[PDB]
């Protein structure tokens, strides 16, 4: 199964996943291709905030689904 | 490409009349530039003569250039016209530095309309001669020139939190928020309530008029109290250029066309920055930061500034006069986190939490990333 | 704006927010002050903190400015008392009621957010040497919160 993760710059990160993977892991992988710790990441999928406690088949994220890498960076 | 293409075609359509002097004669004292410039430009009866070359000399700085004093005269007169304290224009916010027409400009300078056309005469005059004005305006301003309609969407660049709150009113039922068709103003510590429409003070924002309400609020925020002015500004702007010959450009293009890009003066910056929790001027990480900035280009710099302060602009008197939510707040850089984490920022205190990086490119990669892949 | 504040005021009077009281002092209806009691069995036990609540003339389209006046040792609250809470900036919504912003601040007191800190030094402590943070934070409650 192949997906896409678009960064705010227009760039994209094609990864290799399976439908049972937890969103918390889509980040561990984007974390080697980009080196961005998970706690500063947010994958937006068509207006919704995908949780790290779900899987790719929970939000019907299928073959070629384009999520979005949102950097959660301004402080608290 | 697209912008470059357009600009050039723009430049050419313009035409210098043949019955005007070789140059325009200007010589004035740097310390009274506004009024003097005002009288000169605003006395010419053949507004065309102003299409002649800029020939300027001040009885102060006798620099025998007379070509370059043109680049300056604009940078110097701007600091005057677009000064939030002369009363013609003001800042959209205490910490936004983007100018906008002061609705109460009339109650300041007594015949202000003549002055707006003047600022217009100049404003355009600079576009004709490929020069730039100093300072920037809220999108609505540009949009008004272009002949665009102002809307709810346009107040997101000016005040996000307000935008969202209005947009909520737009997509929900507002009966519980118990709003009325009026607003609140302040002056001399006194809060005085103003009606959006007749008897608004007594009318509730139901779910049947909530649209018409978001209308008046925007109408009032950027349009009602400045059409007379904004129109004068155009009377003058078009005494040099054909207003429709510009509609070819867009909100952002027109902006870059007369107010250029906002390249941040890197020095004035470094110099008015404060470091906290470990960092200091000569610290290794800090030393790199700036060398990283040195490398970035105009865009990446302005972005970096926008990511940390929440505004891509800068006050009139530089980084010494920067503001935050609660007032004066210099650019800050505070040490925080492990080298893994990307840099963070609190636009409210114009602060940047910079993890102590081990190598220069180590820092440059994580920084350039936060900057680009940002604003969300 | 006006009616919005009164109504919200009486709504506090009728069923107030537990652990916190807040109302205007003096006549001004745009300047309230609140009190919050250190969540029980938190290092702020026994203490009582004071807060200022300034409502801008742009309320409720803009969030109210809320700050701690009483010195407190926390990761998201600095010396000025500036609170790093989301529903106070990026998350505010005209719908939110004060009761709920006050209660949200209680939450932040017993369970900090050490990863989105306002005060770095303190965050690292509450993360690495917990009992330290507790020892310190508790002592501040003795000096400024009592």
């Amino acid at each position: 199964m192949q997906i896409f993760v678009k960064t705010l710059t227009g760039k994209t990160i094609t990864l290799e996943v399976e439908p049972s993977d937890t969103i918390e892991n889509v980040k561990a992988k984007i974390q080697d291709k980009e080196g961005i710790p998970p706690d500063q990441q947010r994958l937006i999928f068509a207006g919704k905030q995908l949780e790290d406690g779900r899987t790719l088949s929970d939000y019907n994220i299928q073959k070629e689904s384009t999520l979005h890498l949102v950097l959660r960076l301004r402080g608290g | 490409f697209e912008f470059k293409q357009k600009y050039d075609y723009f430049r050419k359509k313009l035409k210098k009349p043949a019955d005007i002097p070789n140059r325009f004669e200007m010589k004035l004292h740097r310390n009274n530039i506004f009024e003097e410039s005002y009288r000169r430009i605003m006395s010419v009866k053949r507004p065309d003569v102003l299409k002649a070359r800029l020939w300027i000399e001040f009885e102060s700085e006798k620099g025998l250039d007379y070509g370059g004093v043109a680049r300056e005269w604009f940078f110097l007169l701007s600091k005057e016209m677009f000064n939030p304290y002369y009363g013609l224009f003001e800042y959209s916010a205490t910490d936004n530095y983007t100018l906008q027409i002061n609705p109460n400009s009339g109650l300041c300078n007594e015949d202000h309309l003549s002055y707006f056309t003047f600022i217009g005469r100049v404003a355009g005059l600079a576009v004709f001669h490929g020069k730039l004005l100093d300072g920037f305006f809220i999108r609505p301003f540009y949009k008004m020139m272009l002949g665009k309609q102002i809307t709810l969407n346009d107040m997101e660049s000016v005040d996000s939190e307000y935008y969202n709150s209005l947009k909520w009113i737009l997509e929900n039922d507002p009966t519980e928020l118990d709003l009325m068709f009026c607003i609140d103003e302040e002056n001399f510590g006194q809060t005085y309530q103003v009606d959006l429409k007749p008897n608004g003070s007594e009318i509730m924002v139901t779910n049947e008029n909530k649209r018409e309400y978001i209308d008046l609020v925007i109408q009032w925020r950027f349009v009602n109290r400045v059409q007379k002015q904004m129109n004068a500004f155009l009377e003058g702007f078009t005494e040099l250029l054909p207003i429709d010959l510009i509609k070819i450009f867009d909100e952002n293009e027109l902006e870059l066309l007369m107010c250029g890009l906002g390249d941040v003066d890197v020095n004035d910056w470094r110099q008015h920055s404060i470091y906290k929790n470990g960092y200091c001027p000569n610290h290794p990480v800090i030393q790199w930061f700036w060398k990283a900035v040195l490398l970035m280009d105009a865009e990446k710099r302005i972005r970096l500034l926008q990511f940390v302060t929440g505004t891509s602009r800068v006050p009139m008197n530089g980084f010494a006069e920067l503001y935050g939510s609660n007032g004066p707040q210099l650019f800050t850089i505070e040490q925080w986190g492990s080298p893994e984490k990307l840099p963070r920022a609190h636009t409210s205190f114009n602060r940047l939490d910079l993890p102590p990086y081990e190598t220069f490119e180590d820092l440059r990669e994580k920084l350039l990333m936060a900057v680009e892949n940002a604003q969300g | 704006a006006s009616k919005r504040i009164h109504k919200e005021l009486n709504d506090l009077a009728r069923d107030p927010p537990a652990q916190c009281s807040a109302g205007p002092v003096g006549d001004d209806m745009f300047h309230w002050q609140a009190t919050i009691m250190g969540p029980n069995d938190s290092p702020y036990q026994g203490g009582v903190f004071f807060l200022t609540i300034h409502f801008p003339t742009d309320y409720p389209f803009k969030p109210p400015k809320v700050a701690f006046t009483t010195r407190i040792y926390h990761p998201n609250i600095n010396s000025n008392g500036s609170i790093s809470l989301d529903i106070l900036r990026s998350q505010w919504s005209p719908a939110l009621k004060i009761s709920k912003v006050l209660l949200s601040i209680c939450s932040l007191l017993c369970d900090p957010n050490p990863d989105d800190p306002l005060v770095p030094e303190i965050a690292r402590i509450y993360k690495t040497d917990r009992e330290k943070y507790n020892r310190i934070a508790r002592e501040w409650t003795q000096k400024y919160a009592m």
